[PDB]
């Protein structure tokens, strides 16, 4: 898009009146996840030191290592957005981020996911399911934009009736890819995914059986609904922080502690 | 490119078209830089921003359009489009000279929820209104992505603030409470009567700076009473320092609104 390599400044910088995080002392919502997997115990591994945190949550297919929000998505929308450090391998679903669970006519559900092939191939794809119907955006990442193995990411999605967004930015080299949908782009607007039904999950979907992801969570965040337009502007303070402290639902860091 | 501009009489009732066009189409269209332009005096709707990307304006006069049907169409309406909009005015002349001539039923309109825009300036001019009437006269709201005087939305914010507890008083001092209609969005409000002369106290006392008060009020209305629906301080002399915003309805059924000042002697 207009903004494919970002690199933030500690400049004295205002854009588009947001809130640089780094430079607020506002008190919000923090909204508390429970942790969820096969064995309920989190496990905290190292991150990369671009993190700026020294431990993240550990994320395996094993464990299905998730967070679950009781929060449901509502007609206004939402963005969640998260730092993950991907182990990529062999043939595997990552669910990067949800709303609600499964995928059908009925689910009222939003998967973001990367999924790589047998031959290494990395498709991005969003899944919704809702309003009588489903659809799959997805599209093949050429070789030169595929994520790598052990290199962090602030992964973000913007989710609301007739309007969903998706970006990867990889916080060591300041380059992004991402997608946006509305219009002619959608089958249907999804209003069904909206409903106040369909609760938030990082790492998984909030269903026991979900895929979810390998690699390493931190600094999760949900808000309500921010543009790509406003995400990218906050990218310029900080390319990890919550994206808009005036909207900001939740942020948990993940050192070793899901508290704050 | 469009630097200095005024777009007045469209829709012109008099070359017989069928059907509504608006001042201007912005359609299809993307980049767009418009500056310092006035519409005005328009049959239908102001502007039309469709499917359009990324359309900025800087310096916006629009007011008194819709001329063809009171209060029925808006300045500006947005469908599937984006657009940043700062320094807005439009004082509709119409409405402050309280001539009674149609013109639109507000600033702005959203027919889709897709939309990402941002609008500031002057959105209410602030005159007195003579017929009761302003620049929005009809307010729809909407849940596109939209942000206005750089204001916080309510239903977007998680930020914390005071918030201050008021003391219920009545005859009895047992608040009760009864059903409200749902566009309310709850299931009961605060029971208002004259017999108990049920009432919120705050301590807060105003300050120079000012204060506002807002409230939903679902009146009962009959015989003549009048009803305070807010004040500041009581009494109402030359040394009340007192404001009362009150309906007053007499035995015919006429209704007055009132707002009593005492103070400055
Ligand atoms: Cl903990």
């Amino acid at each position: 898009g207009d903004n494919n390599i970002i690199n933030p400044t500690n400049s004295d910088l205002s854009i588009n009146g947001l809130v640089n995080y780094s430079k607020t002392g506002l008190q919000t919502m923090n909204e508390t996840p429970t942790f969820d997997g096969v064995s309920t115990t989190p496990v905290y591994v190292s991150v990369p030191s671009s993190v700026g945190q020294v431990n993240g949550l550990r994320l395996s297919q094993a464990n299905k290592d998730k967070l679950l929000y009781s929060r449901t998505a509502g007609p206004e929308g939402i963005t969640m957005a998260a730092v993950i450090v991907p182990t990529i391998s062999g043939a595997e679903v990552f669910n990067f981020m949800a709303i609600g669970s499964g995928f059908s006519d009925t689910s009222n559900s939003l998967h973001l996911q990367l999924v790589i092939d047998a031959s290494g191939k990395q498709t991005i794809a969003l899944l919704l399911g809702g309003d009588g119907t489903t659809q799959i955006l997805s599209g093949d990442l050429p070789n030169d934009l595929k994520l790598q193995s052990g290199v962090p990411y602030h992964i973000a999605i913007g989710a609301k009736p007739g309007y969903f967004w998706w970006s990867i930015l990889n916080i060591q080299t300041g380059k992004r890819i991402r997608r946006s949908f509305r219009g002619a782009y959608l089958a249907v607007p999804f209003n069904s995914i909206f409903g106040l039904t369909s609760s938030l999950t990082f790492f998984s979907d909030s269903n026991a059986g979900g895929d979810a992801c390998s690699g390493v969570g931190a600094k999760v965040y949900v808000g309500m609904f921010s543009s790509e337009n406003d995400y990218v502007a906050s990218r310029y303070y900080n390319l990890i922080n919550p994206v808009d402290p005036t909207k900001l639902i939740s942020y948990r860091i993940l050192d070793s502690s899901i508290h704050h | 490119r469009i630097i200095g501009g005024k777009f007045i009489w469209a829709n012109w009732q008099p070359y017989g078209t069928v059907g509504q066009f608006p001042g201007i189409t912005i359609n299809n269209s993307q980049n767009m830089v418009i500056n310092g332009i006035e519409v005005q005096d328009c049959g239908g709707n102001g502007i039309e921003i469709s499917e359009s990307y990324s359309i900025s304006m800087n310096g916006l006069n629009t007011n008194r359009n819709g001329i063809n049907a009171n209060n029925t169409f808006y300045n500006i309406v947005f469908n599937k489009s984006d657009a940043v909009i700062n320094g807005f005015v439009g004082l509709n002349y119409a409405a402050n000279s309280g001539s009674g001539a149609n013109s639109s039923a507000g600033n702005f309109q959203f027919l889709s929820n897709d939309c990402s825009v941002t609008i500031n300036g002057v959105v209410e001019t602030g005159y007195m209104g003579i017929n009761f009437i302003g620049d929005n006269n009809i307010i729809n709201p909407t849940n596109s992505d939209l942000s206005i005087n750089g204001l916080v939305n309510y239903s977007k914010t998680g930020l914390q603030t005071m918030n201050e507890t008021p003391t219920f008083d009545g005859v009895s001092t047992t608040p009760v409470y009864v059903s409200v209609p749902s566009s309310v969005g709850q299931v009961n409000g605060l029971r208002l009567s004259q017999a108990n002369k049920d009432k919120l106290l705050y301590s807060r006392t105003a300050g120079p700076e000012g204060i506002t008060m807002a409230a939903v009020i679902v009146p009962t209305i009959s015989g003549a009473e009048v009803f305070n629906f807010m004040a500041i301080g009581s009494g109402f002399s030359d040394t009340s320092n007192s404001l009362h915003l009150q309906l007053v309805i007499d035995a015919s059924g006429k209704q007055t609104i009132a707002l009593l000042l005492g103070g400055d002697g």
